[PDB]
């Protein structure tokens, strides 16, 4: 197991998860597999307390499990649980995350483009730049809104297209670790003497 | 593909080679991402540099260096002056003598202002344009489709 992998699953899980989740799946990061009645005593954590954290470590598939059946000492049948983390569907997993992020992030982008320019202070409606001639009344000589017949706001259009992008783009500034950590991870029997001599008499 | 992206969306550049960034004339690497963002607000404006364009001004790339992006479009403008051919000249030195001022010109506007090289330009075109531009089109447009055939 290359360290990068490792390096990759404690990253993503202390940048977006609890240190539960960080100390469970360090655990299995110490030891490619271990039992949950182990990992329990190990955490000292209640069974639903690591249950509900190894369910959202199977959530996202970051672990896998299999189930070990022995007899005890006294003969009564045993089943241990036996956790272990599965690198292959977690950067699989991670990486349709971040894509799904980029989408997002993609969504938002364009949403940073189509946001409304006008606004009413009334109603607190924005209004695109399209009703731009429904909006402005000739006889007012200025922009008013149908529902409240009041003046509409335009140069207030400025704050959100700044704003937003603020945001985002620190996004991709940020993530640069699980970038460069996917990028580096992207890879005798003789004869008878019957059969030995004549048996004839002569 | 290699390299990291655009300032901002430094991403998907990573993912695929059939992306490609886009040039401009401020060199600037910019992506539907980011451009998007310049239609919105100031409508042909560079995110970091500020400069204007008087257009999209977006031509598809696939080159990292971005002073190559510009040398080659600076190159592409500047090909159409002073590239008379070697008939013109007697001399060994002309043949590559104005070529000095000419990468001079091409390296200098890829940092320096072009006042003065537009300038010169200007002042060689009010000559150059009346008969050498006129046959040296002809010559580089055929010698162009000699190295296309
Ligand atoms: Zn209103
Ligand atoms: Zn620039
Ligand atoms: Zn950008």
């Amino acid at each position: 197991v290359p360290a990068a992998l490792k390096r990759l699953a404690k990253y993503v899980i202390r940048g977006f998860y609890g240190i539960e989740h960080a100390l469970a799946l360090d655990i299995l990061i110490r030891n490619s597999c271990v039992k949950e009645e182990d990992m329990l005593e190990l955490l000292k954590f209640d069974r639903k307390q690591l249950r509900s954290v190894l369910n959202n470590l199977k959530g996202d598939k970051f672990i896998k499990c299999r189930m070990r059946v022995e007899t005890a000492a006294d003969g009564k049948t045993t089943r241990h649980n036996y956790y272990f983390i599965n690198y292959r569907t977690l950067v699989n997993v991670v990486k349709y995350k971040l894509d799904h992020m980029r989408r997002r992030i993609e969504t938002d982008e364009r949403d940073s483009t189509n946001r409304a320019s006008f606004k009413c202070p009334v109603c607190s409606s924005t209004f695109t730049d399209l009703e731009a001639n429904q909006l402005f009344d000739p006889m007012t000589g200025t922009f008013r809104c149908t529902f409240c017949h009041t003046e509409v706001e335009e140069d207030e259009s400025a704050m959100p297209k700044k704003d937003a992008r603020t945001l985002l783009a620190r996004f991709n500034e940020q993530i640069e670790p699980i970038y460069a950590l996917l990028r580096e991870t992207e890879d005798a029997k003789e004869r008878p003497i019957w059969l030995r001599e004549s048996t004839v008499q002569g | 593909m290699d390299d990291q992206g655009c300032p901002r969306c430094k991403t998907t550049k990573y993912r695929n080679p059939s992306l490609k960034l886009m040039v401009n004339v401020c060199g600037h690497t910019l992506c539907e991402s980011c451009v998007d963002l310049l239609f919105v607000r100031g409508a042909g404006n560079c995110p970091e540099c500020g400069t204007p364009l008087r257009k999209s001004n977006f031509r598809v790339q696939l080159f990292e260096d971005p002073t190559v992006d510009k040398e080659v479009e600076i190159r592409k403008k500047v090909l159409k002056i002073y590239n008379k051919r070697e008939e013109d000249f007697p001399s060994l030195r002309e043949y590559n003598d104005f070529l000095e001022e000419v990468e001079e010109i091409v390296f200098n506007l890829t940092n320096n202002v072009d006042l003065d090289n537009t300038k010169k330009k200007m002042e060689i075109y009010q000559k150059e344009n009346k008969d050498v531009i006129q046959k040296n089109k002809l010559k580089l447009t055929r010698e162009q489709e000699e190295l296309e055939e």
